[PDB]
């Protein structure tokens, strides 16, 4: 009819940015994930030298 | 001649009424197709409704 699809149209525009949204999320969580790993990495490796260092 | 008379007029009047009655169904005929014609269009609508909305 009319409202009906309005109102749909209202439903898919939630939708999409609600989907929208949790890309981006998923994407920040990956980002920042891997920034920490790689820094807990870059701490290990400080800890050989020193250790190396204190030999 | 005055029994002619009687039917000549009763027939004149049986012609103006079958005129009247065919322009009426002609009438109510246009009628049921404008109606036809929004059945037609709503039943379109509804799916064109259906198809946008299983297609998003």
């Amino acid at each position: 009819m009319d409202a009906i699809k309005k109102k749909m149209q209202m439903l898919k525009l939630d939708k999409e940015n609600a989907l929208d949204r949790a890309e981006q999320a998923e994407a920040d969580k990956k980002a920042a994930e891997d920034r920490s790993k790689q820094l807990e990495d870059e701490l290990v490796s400080l800890q050989k030298k020193l250790k190396g260092t204190e030999d | 001649s005055d029994k002619l008379k009687e039917a000549e007029t009763r027939a004149e009047f049986a012609e103006r009424s079958v005129t009247k009655l065919e322009k009426s169904i002609d009438d109510l005929e246009d009628e049921l197709y404008a109606q036809k014609l929004k059945y037609k269009a709503i039943s379109e609508e509804l799916d064109h409704a259906l198809n946008d909305m299983t297609s998003i």
